[PDB]
């Protein structure tokens, strides 16, 4: 018809509920994606060729391949095996895996980014690779890593909107729900985009602010 | 004590060391000089194996250290290294920088380590900075701190890779002085430097490198006043 | 049932048709996103405060907000205005817009990446900002920008899979089609992943090589 | 000709110049020396407005240039600058580096520009490098090219911001010599340097700066042999 944002007001509980769900989804995935990611990174550092090969292949394949395809592969692709996994666990799984790959890379690069002189001094003072790692390199790598993790989360908020297509009731899914009762798609989409934007800004502000204290 | 034997080093297509031999005995102060890119720092770094020779061998205390049949950490325990860009551990305080390796490598008691550290800090004139962080120190103070740290492992030879090249001019002397003191105390030293005054004042031997080779060596006055070779002369004429 | 990849073979033309569609979608989207993107960047460089403000707001909103939501905003959100834009024009528009913001940032950053010494020298020799830009800075900025454009395209290939949800016959949509006739989702999805992967590798090699050439 | 009048410059909370005044007339060679971070380069860079004073004014040829009431390009045409890190244009050949500005700024005819350029290349000893790209040049060669480039606009004063400080030691003389030659030809020069030999040999006037202020100035012999001030003597004692 013509635009009516006031009609949208009454749907606030749906928007807020969608938001909380986007939060819940992204947090859990990213959290799991980190623990997995750390584990994947450790594997890629193994001298044992098979393990490093598997970590590299995992990482490469996951980053080199669309998140959507991974989502559907878990959700639709598993049905024919007598699997009926809920939308939530599908989204969480897919996002956590995707994130695990990107996080693994983040760790490798946070380590590669500490000046190689540090390792040189550590070793020159008689320290083994292990000791140099524990007392010198890893503590600094960590300060490289934390801000890029914080950034991963922000990116994953936007990314998680994709579990809407699987019918999970995130912030994006709301626009379907609402339109079913209003026949209006435009206004709730604008509102949802706006919520995504404000979230992005909020967390971005925090993170950089966090980075400066850190450094 | 140190025997670098006909070593070669290449970084890809770049030939840096092209057959170099260096012997240094206990108590010598050997100074390596030469034009940029001649391989000085790479030779230096072959001695404690921060670089690995492509060919040739390096022996310290008569045992070969680049055949993988040795504990390299224990080798580096004996051979200190002082870096052009300091390589201080930023997250560690001054004392902590110093005591880190003895406590974790030598398993020294913490009070013993702390006492060592305060002696060394007093020695290099940094006692009032013991609890400070590297970011608060000047270049001179940083390099003196790095030196304290290396000495804390009580090595038998100290390697210096252009330790004042990154210092402001008003800051060079204080580092050179510390080095000279070590020379006057019999410390075995291999120094790559652009500061000819150090070689003059306490060098036992001057090694001149050009295009990945040692082209001339001798005592400082021999090299600085009576250089036989044309390349040595050319370099010195652009440099002295 | 149990996995059967050989059954999948006869469906090769569908994968190929989908693949070709992802390419055409992505080429066209990025291409437009670049031209648009150059224009947006130029605006943000304008001294006229309103225009720089508009370009800044545009960039910020689009990058800080999900591509999906933009797609649906165009496709679904416009219907109620008596609009029935195809899945294709919707997708191309969404992708070109998203890409335009990211490219504007790439450009700004490719310029910011040339050493400020170059500009200082240019001006010190009497050259105006315009002359320094034309003869000294821009030629170098470009060499910064091209590899990141090249990378933008590679990212957009993966991104473009998202127009499948809008019913566009891209590489990802095929898995629906095939399953409607096979009841198999897994195998066509694996095959699709393989294809995205090989595309990504191929283009990564090629760009990197071109990059190695600058 | 050059009149920097009581300027101050701050980068944030960092106060760099704290009331500095400098006058230089045609034919003088003025040399600025002092400890690191004392503000030498910032003063130098106010003269051609690559830095803008926070207060104070800079006049060239008697006209104020930091009041926004002047064409700054015409100003920088007269006031050349040679940079510590060369700032050569990498995509341009040697001659092209030289001829770019005369052709585009002065609208010189191209054959004429090419001839100017070959003269300048010949002068700084780079004629056989005219069609080489900066990448292929050594540090010395790069700085000599940059100097040629600045000379091509025929400025009335040349500013040198530590032009040899990023050079290897074997490479310094060849740049300093070119500088000296310019001094011997009556070029007005303001040089910030860590090379005291240059100040001694060709400076008409030496300025000593400390903590954002000029603390002493005079002829080379005054500063280097008879310095009245304590800070001056101290700095010199650490440097010489
Ligand atoms: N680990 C490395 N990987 C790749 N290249 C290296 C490495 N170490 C040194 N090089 C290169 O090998 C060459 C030899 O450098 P080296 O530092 O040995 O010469 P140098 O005589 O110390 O020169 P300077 O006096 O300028 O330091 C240099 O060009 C350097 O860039
Ligand atoms: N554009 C800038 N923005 C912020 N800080 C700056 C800028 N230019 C210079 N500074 C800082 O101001 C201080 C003064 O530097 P300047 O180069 O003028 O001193 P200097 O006496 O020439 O030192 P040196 O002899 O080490 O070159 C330095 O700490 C420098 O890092
Ligand atoms: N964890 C991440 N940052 N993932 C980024 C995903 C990027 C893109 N949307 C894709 O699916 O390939
Ligand atoms: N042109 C781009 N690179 N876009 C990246 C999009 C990232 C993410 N999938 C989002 O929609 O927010
Ligand atoms: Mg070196
Ligand atoms: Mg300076």
């Amino acid at each position: 018809m013509t635009v009516d944002f006031l009609s949208m007001v009454k749907y606030t509980p749906l928007f807020i509920s969608g938001l909380i769900m986007t939060l819940k989804l992204t947090f859990l995935a990213v959290t799991i994606g980190v623990l997995m990611g750390l584990f994947i990174a450790l594997m890629k550092m193994s001298s044992i060729k098979p393990i490093k090969l598997v970590a590299s292949s995992y990482i490469e394949v996951i980053r080199g391949t669309p998140l959507l395809v991974q989502l559907l592969l878990i959700y639709n692709g598993l049905m024919q095996f007598g699997m009926n996994i809920p939308a939530f666990t599908a989204g969480v799984s897919a996002l956590a895996i995707n994130s695990s790959a990107y996080v693994a890379e983040i760790i490798r690069a946070g380590i590669q980014a500490v000046d190689p002189g540090q390792n040189e001094a550590a070793r020159s003072l008689g320290m083994t690779h292990a000791m140099a790692m524990r007392y010198v390199i890893i503590p600094q790598a960590i300060k490289n890593i934390l801000p890029a993790l914080g950034n991963e989360f922000i990116v994953m908020l936007k990314e998680s909107a994709i579990v809407s297509v699987i019918g999970f009731a995130d912030l994006t899914r709301q626009a379907d729900i609402i339109q079913s009762v209003t026949y209006r798609y435009f206004e709730p989409y604008i509102i949802i985009a706006a919520i995504y934007f404000v979230m992005t800004l909020t967390f971005s502000k925090l993170l950089s602010l966090f980075e400066r204290r850190l450094r | 004590m140190i025997f670098v034997n006909d070593v070669y080093k290449n970084f890809g297509s770049l030939e840096v060391l092209k057959g170099v031999t260096l012997k240094v005995n206990k108590g010598e102060v050997v100074v390596i000089i030469g034009p940029s890119g001649s391989g000085k720092s790479t030779l230096l770094r072959c001695i404690n194996l921060l670089e690995e020779p492509t060919k040739g061998e390096v022996f310290i205390d008569g045992v070969k250290i680049n055949n993988g049949k040795v504990n390299i950490n224990k080798v580096r325990q004996k051979v200190g290294m002082v870096f052009q860009h300091f390589n201080l551990f930023p997250h560690l305080t001054a004392i902590e920088n110093i005591t880190l390796a003895p406590v974790k490598v030598k398993k020294m008691n913490k009070k013993e380590a702390e006492e060592l550290a305060v002696d060394l800090l007093a020695k290099v004139g940094l006692l009032d900075k013991k609890d400070q962080y590297p970011i608060k120190l000047s270049g001179g103070q940083k390099q003196r701190l790095a030196i304290a740290r290396a000495l804390a492992m009580q090595p038998e030879v100290m390697l210096f890779d252009e330790p004042t090249s990154a210092l402001d001019p008003e800051m060079v002397k204080e580092v050179l002085n510390v080095m000279k003191q070590l020379a006057n105390e019999g410390m075995t030293m291999v120094v790559v430097t652009h500061e000819m005054g150090f070689a003059r004042e306490v060098g036992d031997r001057v090694i001149f490198m050009d295009d990945g080779v040692i082209v001339e060596e001798g005592t400082p006055e021999e090299i600085f006043y009576r250089a036989k070779n044309e390349r040595t002369r050319e370099f010195l004429s652009k440099i002295l």
